[PDB]
RNA sequence: CUUGAGUCUCGUAGAGGGGGGUAGAAUUCCAGGUGUAGCGGUGAAAUGCGUAGAGAUCUGGAGGAAUACCGGUGGCGAAGGCGGCCCCCUGGACGAAGACUGACGCUCAGGUGCGAAAGCGUGGGGAGCAAACAGGAUUAGAUACCCUGGUAGUCCACGCCGUAAACGAUGUCGACUUGGAGGUUGUGCCCUUGAGGCGUGGCUUCCGGAGCUAACGCGUUAAGUCGACCGCCUGGGGAGUAC
């Protein structure tokens, strides 16, 4: 049936995880290293523009101690 | 940028009363309100000069369209100026 | 820099390439050296600059078939 | 200074875990052995093995400075081992096989190499 | 109207405070004629790191729509708000009001990993709900 | 008249501008804990710091520049220029339907506004690093280089002459010239068969054809074919000084 829009095998082999919501914290943990900082658009395949607002909502986060700031609070 | 009951109330006072927008005294009346609230916000702020760029814009383009309505008709451009409480 | 994202299985050794995404490079990599503020907008971020050579590679395997190098 | 002590069988009080600190520069490593809660237990040197130069800078002299702290320690009555380590100098992997050659498991290599959020601007060094 | 998202959290022990803060905040946005689409409490949570020292927090999703003005005033009390260690309010661009990203999360907090204390229970008495001055 | 352009509401991408809010990490600092003989620097080395207890390390507070991360061929500005996250005031550009005006146009001497960077007056701020300065090191000479000590400065606010290699050293805006595809986005259509495919706009980029170059190169975002108008150059040295 027509504009389905990510039914199925399209758009990506790797899911797509959030854009500029922020509240829960294992969607943010995607894109975070252990050193504390959030992961390069072409180490996930993302197009830079969902990146570009992600890299707000989980600095916004990150601010909000939902995640850690640096290696040493680990 | 101006507020919808702004636009629509220049819409009603200024042009003709067919209620267009496109028109010499109605585009020079909706430029107008909001040259008038910009100067509102650059009473302070007086740091912000690259929007202030944008100021000397939305003047320039009125410049053009009063220098058009003053070679056609004497009437609408005597009448608009003074009915639009304009210039100093 | 033995990088703090852990290494799959603990060894002595550790496995620099499967630690890294973004860690050391631009932050702690100039160290001893001269802090320019806009060159590492064109300096550092050389992602697309280094596929060239990989793209130039994959582009001769074509030729060596046409050619009955291959 | 040290001592010609007689042979060691000396107890002190028996802690059994402990973490490591390694600090590594240009010159030297660094190298301290410490309780969980964060105090001195000892330590050793890169620098005292007097290499000079760079040759003080080399992965085995990052070992043995790991080997001599990680002995003197066994009095303390450490067991087990985990690190910290905090520069981007030679012997990353070479210090941590004297942790475990001292017959300590050392499963947490934990690297805290501090990145300040753009902290304090460095010597200028040479000009290109 | 424009929508602004405001999400906070309260130390434990200051959180006997916000049930008084609350209802000043909705008589000032229900008296600029604004909506709360839910304001939704999730329970206790732990910090990453501490904020004024200790490391867990009470989170509080309010989902205000307000105007402008309203909204100024807003941010300005929540982050001085002494028993607040901090609040985070998002653009108006992309913005939801439905289906909660931490709706489980919400559920597991209140349920079992709360401080299950008198001084949340406030907190509650400032959650779901909400308990509000006459306009 | 619309075939040029201008305007209203709707939508969109981004570090555009100006004022407010806000957390944490190293050096640096005060206090307290733990602890013994070197630390630092480099070709190698000395000056420097240390038994008057250094160096390293742990705990808690402190302060300020700064915001590490968006990091990619992305996007925005005016070239230079812009990167923590929020709020307030707000510019400029990119789309799309409905709709309106109807050359309202191009260029711009003079002109007023406006700084990469340091320079800089008062106020605020000051942690490290550093021209000079000092001494070591070189003999390779200038206190330069190079290393250690070390100050103005760097940092913000307002203010003064706006400097350069001032940038795609490609003026402005507009018309015309085989295209495919990358990056990635409005939006028409698709199981969105893979940062996918086609319709049609968007900046941004790879390849190469007509044309254009001394040569590299440019090539639909021209350095092509052109349009008007403005800006500037006319051998070196001596002069970005002199007048």
């Amino acid at each position: 049936a027509r504009y389905f829009r990510r039914r199925k095998f399209c758009r990506f082999t790797a899911e797509g995880v959030q854009e500029i919501d922020y509240k829960d914290i294992a969607t943010l943990k995607n894109y975070i290293t252990e050193s504390g900082k959030i992961v390069p658009s072409r180490i996930t395949g993302t197009r830079a523009k969902y990146q570009r607002q992600l890299a707000r909502a989980i600095k916004r986060a990150r601010y909000l101690s939902l995640l850690p700031y640096t290696d040493r609070h680990q | 940028s101006l507020s919808t009951e702004a636009t629509a109330k220049i819409v009603s006072e200024f042009g003709r009363d067919a209620n267009d927008t496109g028109s010499t005294e109605v585009q020079v009346a909706l430029l107008t309100a909001q040259i008038n609230h910009l100067q509102g916000h650059f009473a302070e702020h007086k740091k912000d000069h690259h929007s202030r760029r944008g100021l000397l814009r939305m003047v320039s383009q009125r410049r053009k369209l009063l220098d058009y309505l003053k070679r056609k008709d004497v009437a609408r451009y005597t009448r608009l100026i003074e009915r639009l409480g304009l210039r100093r | 820099p033995v990088i703090k994202v852990r290494e799959n299985e603990p060894f002595d050794v550790a496995l620099r390439r499967f630690k890294r995404s973004c860690e050391k490079a631009g932050v702690l990599a100039e160290v001893r050296r001269r802090e320019f503020y806009e060159k590492p907008t064109t300096e550092r971020k050389r992602a697309k600059a280094s596929a060239v050579k990989r793209h130039a590679k994959k582009l001769a395997r074509e030729n060596a078939r046409r050619t009955r190098l291959y | 200074a040290k001592a010609p002590i007689r042979a060691r069988k000396r107890v002190r009080k028996q802690v059994s875990d402990g973490v490591a600190h390694i600090h590594a520069s240009f010159n030297n490593t660094i190298v301290t052995i410490t309780d969980r809660q964060g105090n001195a237990l000892g330590w050793a040197t890169a620098g005292g093995s007097g290499f000079r130069g760079s040759r003080k800078s080399t992965p085995f002299a990052a070992q043995v400075a790991a080997e001599r702290c990680a002995d003197a320690v066994k009095e303390y009555g450490i067991k087990n081992l985990e690190v910290m380590v905090k520069g981007p100098g030679p012997g990353r992997e070479s210090t941590i096989r004297a942790l475990n050659a001292a017959g300590f498991r050392i499963t947490n290599i934990t690297d805290v190499t501090p990145i300040p959020h753009n902290g304090c601007r460095p010597p200028k060094k040479r000009r290109v | 109207m424009r929508h602004y998202e405001i999400v906070f959290m309260v130390h434990p022990d200051q959180s006997e405070q916000v049930p008084g803060m609350i209802e000043r905040y909705t008589a000032a946005i229900t008296g600029a004629e604004g909506k709360i689409h839910r304001l939704e409490d999730w329970g206790r949570r732990q910090l990453a790191y501490p904020i004024n020292k200790l490391h867990k927090a009470h989170y509080v999703l309010m989902n205000v729509e307000a105007p402008q003005e309203v909204i100024d005033e807003l941010e300005t009390t929540f982050r001085f708000n002494d028993a607040v260690i901090r609040s985070m309010v998002m653009r108006t661009k992309h913005a939801v009001t439905e289906a909660s990203p931490m709706v489980k999360a919400k559920d597991e907090r209140r349920e079992r990993r709360d401080d299950f204390a008198n001084e949340t229970a406030d907190d509650a008495e400032a959650g779901d709900s909400e308990e509000e001055e006459e306009e």
